[PDB]
């Protein structure tokens, strides 16, 4: 920005202008611009090299918003973590930044990209016999990590119960760390002979989730964000096929844990003479070498009271070292006690399955320390439009509270308030009238209500079945 | 686009 | 034959329940309950009423920053 | 509206002025433009033949399909006075102006014309570098003013005080400032043709004691004028309305010599995108324009974020909609201004749209909505929300001594449109504060 007039109407861009900078001649084509200050990049979808760019963006930017037309990412500390990590330095980002702008990559934008590109590769943290090696590479870093203040070819042993602190302190300090598994030189572990069937068929974004994850040959532990029923549990079993390791799989329910083994059984070539569900209704283990157990939250990150049946389980689950943990709805794992299995299983790889990556707290960005970063995203309309999921017209009905009901509303608490406007004579128009209508029109419908005793009186008004969290399994 | 009709009731 | 000058305020339930609660405060708003869609209200308070209903109904709506 | 606005002016005038009106040829060959092509047909019929033609010689030309044009074209012609009608020997003749009819000869034949459409200094400048650059910059300081955009050079009075008088603009001298109304926006909305003819049309009607006649004079005389070339210096109330015209950027000086411009041509006749912009489901605005007109007008009912050389992304707010609306722009107004200067892209994608639903089912033509139909349904609940509560002036009749008064007084209020409200049960009706003194009086009698 030098000898540069500003404009009359400079003024309602508050140092958002940026107009110091000229265009290249080539604008045409290229379909980015990029923000000097924030870091946004708009992405032009409707040009040549929109294909191109929309996977590299990706990878280097986490999406804000990607409408129809104009899609908006955004460049911060954590997407470029996640990119840094396969296989990914400065100068190629930098090169295609350059590449794809309509205008040139501004000092500020090359800055931030240089500073948190140079971390990756020089910190490895391996397992053995349930012991936790930090082991490096090169001499000099013991001069780093045995001298850091919160810590305690030259490897050295970490407290189990210590990794979350200095996974943590190799973020603060220069070097984070990568976990990665070379599975094919890996022997000691006993292998579980598992493969896709032949009737399977690995849909593409599948395919590039994976790629992601095995594409140096040695498996990342990452995340992998796909849209709701985009076949997440797939990806996962590919992803324990394809390692051939012990596996033992995490899951927030007990109908999903039942969910889960069917579809393990159905899609691959799992004997099920090797699968053990570990919920609170069976809690035998496969006894065979190598097998899989898949498990829930609640009945692995309990503390204080575990039962007899309960204790010897959760001992085999200690006492071996597994191969690959799959935490479905990864989304849940950073709360104040679920992280808690990340540190206690013993594994050298580490998937995280959830269509939505956001929680109220921050306690999100929790997960690159946990179990790595995101390796890769999906569009929801673009598997939309594919025939891969549904289509659906979202709509927001209005229904106006009653005069009567409404005087009570103004008066009442908050914590009341709630039940007063959830039980509105109209809402229960509204939902009769629906229900009747996509009834007749051949449709299975559902209906969701957090609050218990709306849902109960809904359905005994209505003679339909509901289920709520009182319900044996 | 229904905005301008009358509201949904009894 | 008696005149009685003022504002015919027109809405809907919801609104003629916020006016009351309002009146109920400050008791002058209000002068006198015509139909379940009309109110007479003191010439004064309109532009005080108007403009504290809009700040009322604020609280329901969400606006980002 | 373009001609029709300008003949609608031109009737208006009376028959006395517009005898003289036509004592130019140059204005003549102005007005002779703007009637409908059957019109002009039967001009050029009567002007070479110094004869009186029956109407119903007139009638035969035009075929039965056509008819309907023959009452127009004779109307619009009438109205004007262009055309005489004389009623004798039991026949309605029919005969064109004599003054209208000499000045049409002398345009088309080359005769004596009294410098109507002037001279040629034979020093001319360069179009392009200056003409182009002073009216573009002359009528972008008088559009940004209107807009409300902070500018430094700020226009003289004389625009100034017709902007005010004009409904443009409203102003007050509480508030200290000056805002758009909902005409103002129209007026902005409007290709550059009318929006020129809109401030022309505005100052004939201010001026007051100058002829009427002299200042269309000089406007359709403007028109005969080409670019980019020199006309030496008239009438004396000519000299200082072109100096006024010069504050619109229609004619440029040096400081002898006026040269017309660009907008100097486009009054006569007719003549990516630069302000087309896209609008997503996000409620986001990204315009295709680098030009501060396009700029300002978009911040009355947009949140501008940041700009490049090429674009300007913004949001759509509840805040901005609400800032536009209580300068009285209409909803309507604004989606007007969405979909006409829409991306190519969204044009697209909605023929798409209408194709598949089409291809389905092609009983039901469905509208080709370009935009997405959630933000103009916001758009609008938002108004909506401004409409929420109604008031008015007035005052409440009660304590009736009988019904068959009640309802006398209360169905005289409303025959005359002044009943806002009543109930038969308690006697008691409230009228607007207009037709207080009018249903008073009727009471007393
Ligand atoms: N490649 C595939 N072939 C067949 N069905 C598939 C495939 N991928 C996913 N599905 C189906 O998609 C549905 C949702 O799968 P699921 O793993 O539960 O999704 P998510 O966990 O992402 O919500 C199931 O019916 C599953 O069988
Ligand atoms: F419904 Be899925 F598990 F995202």
């Amino acid at each position: 920005p030098a000898d540069f007039v500003p404009d009359s109407v400079s003024g309602m861009f508050r140092s958002h202008d940026f107009s110091y900078l000229r265009l290249r001649p080539d604008h045409a084509s290229r379909p980015l611009w990029i923000s000097p200050s924030d870091g946004r990049i708009i992405l032009e979808s409707f040009s040549p090299l929109a294909e191109q760019a929309q996977d590299f963006l990706v990878t280097i930017a986490e999406p804000i918003s990607r409408p129809s037309h104009i899609h908006e990412y955004k460049i911060t500390a954590y997407s470029l973590y996640a990119a840094v990590s396969v296989g990914l330095e400065t100068d190629d980002i930098i090169s295609v930044l350059d590449r794809l702008s309509k205008v040139p990559v501004a000092e500020s934008i090359i800055n931030f990209i240089k500073g948190a590109t140079i971390s990756y590769g020089k910190v490895k943290l391996v397992i053995k016999h349930n012991r936790y090696f930090v082991e490096t590479t090169q001499a000099d870093i013991l001069q780093m990590l045995l001298n850091d203040s919160v810590i305690g070819v030259h490897s050295f042993e970490i407290a189990n119960e210590s990794v979350e602190v200095v996974k943590k302190r190799c973020q603060e300090i220069d070097y984070p760390v990568l976990e990665e598994y070379d599975f094919r030189n890996d022997h000691r572990n006993p292998d579980l002979d598992i493969d896709l069937k032949p009737s399977t068929q690995i849909r593409p974004y599948q395919e590039k989730s994976l790629s992601k994850m095995f594409g140096n040959g040695r498996a990342r532990s990452g995340i992998i964000v796909l849209p709701c029923g985009a076949g997440k549990t797939l990806v996962g079993i590919t992803a324990a096929c394809t390692i051939k390791k012990s596996v033992i799989v995490l899951c927030t329910s007990s109908v999903s844990v039942m969910q889960w083994r069917q579809q393990f059984l159905q899609w691959c070539t799992l004997q099920p003479e090797n699968c053990a569900v570990f919920t609170s209704d069976n809690k035998e283990m496969f006894q065979t070498e190598s097998g899989l157990v898949v498990s829930t939250y609640s009945m692995v990150a309990n503390t204080r009271n575990r039962s007899h049946d309960s204790q010897k389980v959760m001992d085999f689950l200690t006492g071996r070292e597994w191969g690959f943990i799959i935490l479905d709805e990864v989304h849940v794992v950073p709360a104040a006690m679920f992280r808690r299995v990340v540190s206690t299983i013993a594994a050298h790889a580490k998937l995280g399955l959830t269509a939505t990556l956001v929680r109220e707290d921050d306690k999100i960005g929790d997960l690159n320390f946990l179990i790595g970063p995101k390796l890769y995203e999906a569009n929801w309309m673009e598997l939309s439009q594919k025939g891969h999921i549904a289509n659906v017209q979202c709509a927001e009905v209005w229904c106006p509270m009653t005069a009567e009901f409404y005087q009570e509303y103004l008066r009442e608490t908050a914590r009341k308030r709630m039940l007063l406007y959830i039980m509105n004579p109209t809402k229960f128009q509204a939902c009769q009238f629906l229900i009747q209508y996509h009834e007749r029109r051949g449709d299975k419908i559902i209906v969701f209500s957090d609050n218990v005793y709306a849902l109960q009186e809904y359905a005994l008004k209505m003679g339909k079945p509901f289920i709520y969290g009182s319900t044996p399994q | 686009s229904t905005i301008g009709k009358t509201a949904l009731g009894r | 034959a008696r005149a009685r000058k003022g504002a015919l305020v027109q809405c809907d339930p919801s609104i003629k329940a916020l006016i009351l609660q309002i009146d109920a405060k400050m008791s002058d708003i209000v002068l006198e309950e015509l139909d379940d869609t009309h109110l007479l209200v003191n010439p004064s308070k309109v532009e005080f009423v108007k403009h504290e209903l809009n700040r009322l109904l604020s609280k329901n709506i969400y606006n980002p920053m | 509206s373009l001609k029709h606005s300008v003949t609608q002016y031109l009737e208006e005038i009376p028959q006395q002025v517009q005898n003289r009106l036509y004592t130019s040829p140059a204005t003549c060959l102005a007005i002779y433009r703007i009637l409908p092509p059957l019109a002009k047909f039967f001009i050029m019929a009567m002007v070479f033949n110094e004869n009186e033609v029956p109407l119903l010689d007139l009638d035969k030309w035009v075929n039965s399909n056509g008819k309907l044009q023959f009452q127009n074209a004779i109307k619009s012609m009438k109205s004007l006075h262009l055309l005489i009608p004389n009623k004798s020997s039991g026949t309605l003749m029919i005969n064109l102006n004599p003054t209208f009819k000499i000045s049409l000869r002398n345009a088309l034949t080359g005769g004596e014309v009294q410098n109507s459409f002037g001279v040629v200094v034979e020093e001319n400048v360069v179009s392009l570098d200056l003409l182009d650059e002073y009216s573009a910059n002359k009528w972008e300081t008088i559009l940004h003013f209107m807009v409300g955009t902070p500018l430094a050079k700020i226009p003289s009075e004389k625009v100034l005080n017709l902007l005010k008088h004009s409904k443009l603009m409203e102003e007050v001298n509480s508030t200290g400032e000056f805002k758009i109304t909902n005409e103002g926006f129209q007026f902005l909305l409007q290709e550059i043709n009318s929006q020129l003819w809109t401030l022309l049309l505005q100052y004939l009607k201010m001026i007051e004691t100058m002829d009427l006649v002299d200042v269309l004079h000089f406007i359709f005389m403007l028109g005969a004028l080409e670019v980019g070339k020199a006309y030496k210096i008239l009438s004396e109330t000519q000299r200082i309305m072109l100096q006024d015209m010069r504050d619109y950027g229609l004619v440029f000086q040096k400081h002898s010599i006026f040269y017309p411009t660009k907008l100097a041509l486009m009054l006569t006749s007719d003549t990516i995108p630069d302000g087309s912009l896209i609008v997503e489901t996000n409620f986001k605005i990204y315009s295709y324009s680098n030009s501060p007109l396009q700029i300002a007008v978009l911040s009355l009912f947009v949140h501008l974020k940041a700009r490049f050389v090429n674009m300007v992304l913004g949001q759509i707010t509840r805040e901005s909609i609400r800032r536009a609306l209580t300068n009285g722009i209409t909803a309507d107004q604004i989606i007007a201004y969405l979909e006409t200067h829409a991306h190519p892209q969204m044009r697209r994608l909605a023929e798409e749209k209408l194709e598949k639903k089409l291809e389905l089912d092609p009983n039901c033509k469905e509208p080709l909505q370009v935009l997405p139909p959630t933000v103009v349904d916001q758009i609008r609940l938002w108004q909506l929300e401004l409409d929420r509560v109604i008031t008015y002036e007035g005052s409440l009749y009660s304590d009736f001594e009988t019904s068959q008064e009640y309802n006398l007084l209360s169905k005289y209020a409303q025959d005359i449109g002044v009943l806002l409200w009543k109930d038969d049960k308690k006697k008691k009706f409230f009228i607007s504060k207009e037709g207080n003194s009018q249903v008073l009086d009727f009471a007393k009698r």
